[PDB]
């Protein structure tokens, strides 16, 4: 949210760009989240290519269908609310909820 | 609700289909998939499953219920309504001062649930009704 | 343009603009509202949401005649209305009135 | 002889194993409807549901949800199945539905609420409004598989027979699904 802390996503994408891999083996990067936090941290992520931003919530099934989650190479889940939430069992709110949401997703082929 | 939800699992869906107006699980699946309601084009198939019983209230002061409501019993009016208009009376919306001899200016009414056959009826009573539907009233 | 749900037991219409259905003091003055439903919301910027969709959903059940539908008007402080409007911009016959329900002029 | 208590956390699998949840008929979760922050209570109930489903996924969950947007989170749980009986009673949703039904017909909210509440049979000596109200309220809604003698008739006919002979009032049946006040054309069948 607006009061959430930063993460430092540069090191998340930096090793994917290592040159000992073929260029055709690179992977597109898409981020899904509430636009306030994205516009807060975008000052450190405006210099990278193949980086898509999607406003909304990862708990929404329509957003994940739009991203084509079933076709992605890999999905990772990160929560900036891991610091503002006082109760230890509740700091894994959105990570667990979204993991179970994607696991329960049904796809048609 | 919990106890009622436990001893009969279909109570919650009955409440949702009698209160929200027929919340079918297809609509719930669509809402869970989209997290919202979106537009769509018309389909002729949406005109055959809409015939149900609507809940409302009807007055016994006038109409064909007045003759049986002027000092009559609840059971006779309920039976006649069920026979004729496919009615179903499950309660009486009776004015608080209707049973009082002194005529007051009060308007608010209370609810008596499932009155007996020999229950005395007051002409100024309202009853709860379940009715049919017609698709060519628009 | 979606007037019936997938099952076909509900009423609905096309989405409308925020200012398309908002009635001001004068706009409510000329527009006569009779046989409608008034809903008085209290709240502020820090107030929590309610989820008013289920308040209007059963009024749109299709087992009722279309001419028996009721207009819906909400009265409240415009901050809370603009906060929750993101979930109420898709429904018809929904009027928003800024102000306070404790004001007699608004209720008139 | 009817109630036992045990101390433990729902998030702890050992406490869930102590109460023999694997053999429990259902699990009921209650929420603090008067919390200062509804989101925090909704989230705590969400993780209570998550923990109980993690221990036993096939257990039946009946839980209260303060908000509809937090209720929609439960539908994303793989173990959350509506067919099994996972009932998320949404207090806001049901209260708004009752308010709307009162808008359609005033006084229906109390009529519905008194049906779900178990009430005794109380009489008042003096003739007041409370006497008639308590006479009415003492009626609850029950469900029962009907007799085979009724088979071969119509629903209004069975309603009249039950009201006149058995002093019983029917509102809905099952047709060989829940059908609320079916028309005269529908016919009752075996196992109704
Ligand atoms: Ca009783
Ligand atoms: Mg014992």
């Amino acid at each position: 949210d607006v009061s959430s802390a930063l993460i430092g996503l540069r090191n998340l994408v930096m090793p994917l760009r290592a040159s000992n891999f073929h260029y055709h083996e690179l992977k597109h990067i898409v981020f899904v989240g509430s636009i306030e936090y994205l516009k807060r941290e975008w000052e450190t992520l405006h210099n990278f290519p193949k980086v898509s931003i999607l406003p909304g919530t990862p708990l929404s099934r329509a957003d994940l269908r739009a991203v084509n989650i079933n076709l992605c190479d890999m999905c990772v889940i990160l929560s900036a609310n891991q610091n503002n939430i006082d109760d230890t069992s509740l700091q894994d709110k959105e990570c667990i909820l979204a993991s179970l949401n994607i696991k329960s997703m049904q796809f048609d082929d | 609700l919990m106890s009622a939800t436990y001893f009969n699992d279909n109570i919650l869906t009955l409440i949702r289909t009698l209160v929200t107006g027929g919340a079918t699980p297809e609509l719930e699946a669509l809402i869970a998939e989209e997290n919202a309601l979106r537009g769509g084009y018309s389909t002729p198939q949406t005109l055959a499953n809409r015939d149900r019983c609507r809940v409302a209230q009807l007055a016994l002061l006038d109409g064909p219920f007045a003759d049986l409501g002027d000092g009559g019993c609840y059971g006779d009016l309920f039976c006649k309504a069920l026979k004729t208009y496919n009615m179903l009376c499950f309660g009486i919306y009776r004015l608080r001062d209707a049973h009082l001899s002194t005529p007051s200016q009060c308007t608010k009414r209370y609810v008596i649930t499932n009155p007996p056959y020999e229950f005395e009826l007051v002409p100024t009573d309202l009853i709860f009704c379940l009715m049919q539907f017609d698709h060519n009233a628009g | 343009v979606k007037k019936y749900d997938s099952t076909g037991m509900f009423h609905w219409c096309a989405p409308k603009e925020i200012e398309k259905v908002i009635l001001t003091r004068s706009e409510a003055a000329m527009t006569v509202l009779s046989g409608h439903v008034v809903v008085c919301i209290f709240g502020d910027v820090s107030s929590a949401l309610i989820g008013l969709r289920n308040l209007v959903m059963p009024l749109r059940a299709s087992n009722f005649h279309y001419h028996e539908l009721k207009h819906i008007v909400f009265v409240g402080s415009i901050e809370y209305l603009k906060r929750e409007w993101e979930t109420l911009h898709n429904f018809p016959k929904v009027s928003i009135l800024p102000g306070t329900p404790l004001s007699r002029a608004d209720l008139r | 002889t009817q109630v036992e208590f045990y101390q433990g956390s729902v998030l702890n699998p050992h406490d869930l194993a102590r109460v023999k949840i694997e053999s429990a008929d259902a699990c009921l979760i209650l929420a603090n409807k008067y919390c200062a922050d509804p989101d925090a209570e909704d989230a705590s109930n969400i993780m209570r549901v998550i923990s109980i489903k993690n221990y036993h996924p096939k257990i039946r969950i009946i839980t209260q949800m303060l908000q509809y947007h937090n209720k929609a989170h439960l539908l994303n749980i793989p173990s959350w199945n509506w067919k099994e009986g996972d009932d998320a009673i949404c207090l806001a949703e049901l209260k708004l539905g009752f308010i709307a039904q009162s808008c359609l017909a005033q006084g229906l909210s109390t009529m519905l609420a008194n049906l779900f509440s178990m009430r005794s049979f109380i009489k008042i000596e003096e003739d007041t409004w409370q006497k008639y109200y308590l006479e009415g309220v003492s009626n609850e809604m029950y469900t029962e598989y009907l007799s085979s003698a009724f088979v071969g008739l119509s629903f209004p006919t069975v309603c009249e027979l039950c009201f006149v002979k058995l002093k019983l009032l029917m509102i809905a049946i099952e047709y060989k699904r829940i059908l609320i006040n079916p028309g005269n054309h529908l016919k009752i069948q075996e196992g109704t």
